[PDB]
């Protein structure tokens, strides 16, 4: 009922994340430094390939009521009706007066004070409920303090809708708990094998138009890289995603295609100065029933370095599984695909030539 | 020649600097030629604070008060022509030419820079120099020690192939432009 | 809709990019310190070299404001009133009051904070702009501190214009982001095979998006022809020799690049291209048994040694080998 999926891949020179000063983000692990990447960053682009693949796509704004300003205003509403009936759907709704806005900026729609998360289609429904109720809205529109006027229960059942995105790494609503998913993935931040220290590239832009005894170099800075071979891991509760979707088919779609966008999807950060394109060195996929096992500690201990990273890092993922397989034991359904034939890797289970074949074999073992 | 890592504390200056180098050495000599190079060598390495600095040198040093805890030092004997091997140095690039009122000075930029170098080892190793184009020092008061100037060292680097042994190991121990006194002329070399 | 071009290419010592003190950029990449040259410099090659053949060039300048105003001199207009106009023109776009500019220098036009990246013509065509509104801008060239009189839509429209450089590489500017372009290559910096501690044998990956250069440029023949030639300009330019491999994909799904091929640096003492050929050649067979795609693959090499099966189709030529991969996409 759980699936988890550890991966080494390894980036060169990519920086893909970078904190807010833009060195790239780093864990002092097992009492070394190594550059990690973000749970959240992976996450995002994860979920943007997946939507992008299985063709549903949820949005994560703070502008909702812009959004249905345009809706309305597309279905013969003048712009200020349309912008009073946006905000009379979501003035209708919560247990305060309305949904906290932001403090109003000019010329544009305020802003709620919290991230909204819901699916394209579910917000043009809200547009539609706004839509049938017009006139209550402009009796409403010519009030000093307009009052919360359309139906909450529709409203709110709107609100409810769930993409796949949604249940597979939940939502979180302050205002409206009932909205709020469980999410089904654990997302691990993906550290390095090894201990890395932050490489600083200086540079410099060139000016093109020329003054006299001077090249002109027109901006300076250092701009700081990193590489190294990745450790990632996460988990998929198979229950959760089942209760979420509802259907163990739509669940199962869910599941394949997330595992395949683990793989795929790259964090995207300053990939036009670097292409830090690549695909994992190594997957192993092991389809678990009592709880999920990162093997996180195998790689505490730093490598020391000198010599290739990858090949040691896969020998150590694995002498770490056979370990955990002797002292936790457990029926769980394993499976690895790896690019070094080198090694044979026996405790990370039944070997599998391409990854679709190892996700179709590991999906179709837990479904 | 024999290197050394060694490390000054309390530098103020640049010519204390050298009085630095000369104190702890006491038999000196001087073999010169007119016109020739004269036959130490020294990089700046670390300045901020005291002061890091790597040493060429003939005759042998030995720790002096304030200096460091121990005597590193190795002695070295120097090269295939063909092969690669790490570069490095410390030099000031200049056009002597008539002064208003003589003045030591494509050609500033970076290319006459890499023309200026790339004379400087000729047929000894061919390289490539890290281009500069941009250090204070006043007498400290001592009689006949100088008085004050300005200058603008450039650092060079990478793997310098030779072309004639003896003669870039004579460059090496002879030093790369003026002022080697003052910190330039040492170029460093390692196998690739 | 991804053309990625890989290359291997040993290099001069000469043509390396320096850091700040003059050593060259260095990686340390498997535990293991690489010499590198950053993608911005073999950019900005390909870029001088496509602007030059192609016959289109940009502007990446600081200091607009000058030129605008040597333009507005040959139009006939007085030194300062050609100073005041190229003011307006800055002044009179952006959020806030104008574009930010720099403190003033002595005698020469002040340059703006942030780097402008713009096609000439669209340069003369702001000189255009200024002058057409003359005798406002004397008017307010006599005021203490003038306002923005000029339209703000007309310039933000030459602001706008792409050049090929704009379309391939993307642009910013921070006060106008309608005017920012998403760049439609990926350029790696380029790293040794093997450990040096310089020459050495490059590696060299490059991506190029169809979908966002035919969405800059519009039409597909403009993006057919930029990108050729910026594949060309790849195989051709040097910062300031020809790679021994160059291996053309045309993939659908997703751009690989096989920089983990060389993770594991090379031991050395033998000639170093004919192992990263082979190795590039096995790295990219087990990728394409792991990741299997419909991608249109397709290598060009100087060596004979080797059949290397798993580049794809074996082209003679460079020129022929581009032609034919830009003609599958």
């Amino acid at each position: 009922t759980f699936v988890d999926i550890h991966a080494i891949q390894t980036l060169p020179y990519s920086n893909i994340n970078r904190d807010d000063l833009g060195s790239p983000k780093t864990v002092v692990y097992g009492g070394k430094e190594r550059t990690r990447v973000s749970s959240q960053s992976w996450k995002r682009a994860v979920r943007h390939e997946v939507e992008a693949r299985l063709g549903d796509k949820a949005v994560r704004t703070r502008r909702i009521i812009s959004e249905i300003a345009k809706r309305l205003r597309e279905r013969g509403w003048d712009a200020d009706l349309a912008d009073a009936g946006a905000r009379q759907v979501v003035l209708s709704v919560g247990k305060k007066s309305g949904i906290k806005l932001e403090k109003e900026k000019d010329s544009e729609a305020p802003a709620t004070s919290v991230l909204f998360y819901l699916p394209v289609p579910a917000i043009d429904e809200l547009a539609a409920i706004a839509d049938e109720h017009r006139d209550a809205v402009a009796k409403e529109a010519a009030k000093k303090t307009p009052k919360g006027i359309l139906p909450a229960d529709r409203i709110t059942e709107v609100l409810k809708s769930r993409n796949v995105s949604v249940n597979l790494f939940g939502r979180m609503l302050a205002e409206l708990p009932s909205t709020e998913v469980d999410g089904a993935v654990q997302f691990a931040h993906a550290f390095t094998v090894h201990g890395t220290t932050v490489e600083v590239d200086f540079f410099t832009a060139v000016d093109d138009i020329p003054k006299e005894n001077d090249h002109g170099s027109g901006h300076m800075n250092a701009g700081q890289f990193s590489a190294g071979t990745f450790y990632r891991y996460a988990n998929v509760n198979l229950d959760r995603l089942v209760e979420n979707t509802g259907d163990a088919q739509t669940a199962r779609t869910a599941v394949a295609e997330f595992l395949r966008a683990f793989l795929s999807t790259v964090p995207s950060g300053k990939q036009n100065a670097t292409a830090a394109m690549t695909l994992p060195d190594l997957v192993h996929i092991a389809v678990r029933f009592d709880r999920p096992i990162s093997f996180a500690p195998a790689f505490e201990t730093a490598l020391y370095g000198s010599d290739g990273y990858t090949l040691r890092a896969c020998q150590e993922l694995n002498n770490y599984a056979e370990r955990l397989r002797e002292v936790w034991p457990d029926d769980a359904i394993r499976g690895y695909a790896t690019v070094e034939n080198k090694t044979d890797l026996a405790a990370l289970g039944e070997r599998y030539d391409s990854y679709p074949a190892l996700i179709d074999a590991m999906v179709a073992a837990a479904f | 020649t024999w290197l050394t890592k060694i490390v000054p504390d309390l530098f103020r200056t640049a010519g204390n600097l050298h009085r630095k180098l000369i104190r702890l050495s006491s038999d000196l000599g001087e073999e010169r030629i007119a016109n020739p190079r004269q036959q130490l060598l020294f990089r700046i390495e670390e300045t901020r604070n005291e002061l890091y600095l790597l040493v060429q040198s003939h005759s042998p040093l030995r720790v002096d008060r304030l200096g460091p805890g121990y005597h590193q030092m190795r002695n070295l004997d120097p090269l295939d022509k063909g092969s690669r091997v790490r570069y490095r140095i410390v030099a000031s690039p200049t056009k002597r030419l008539g002064r208003s009122e003589t003045q030591r000075l494509t050609w500033l930029r970076g290319a006459a820079a890499e023309e200026w170098w790339h004379s400087r080892a000729a047929a000894n190793g061919l390289e490539l120099l890290s281009t500069y184009a941009q250090d204070d020092v006043r007498d400290p008061g001592t009689a006949d020690r100088s008085r004050k100037i300005r200058h603008p060292a450039v650092r060079f680097d990478g793997e310098a192939v030779i072309s004639d042994v003896d003669a870039v190991r004579h460059a090496v121990l002879n030093g790369i432009g003026r002022g080697k006194s003052y910190g330039c002329g040492l170029l460093s070399l390692a196998l690739i």
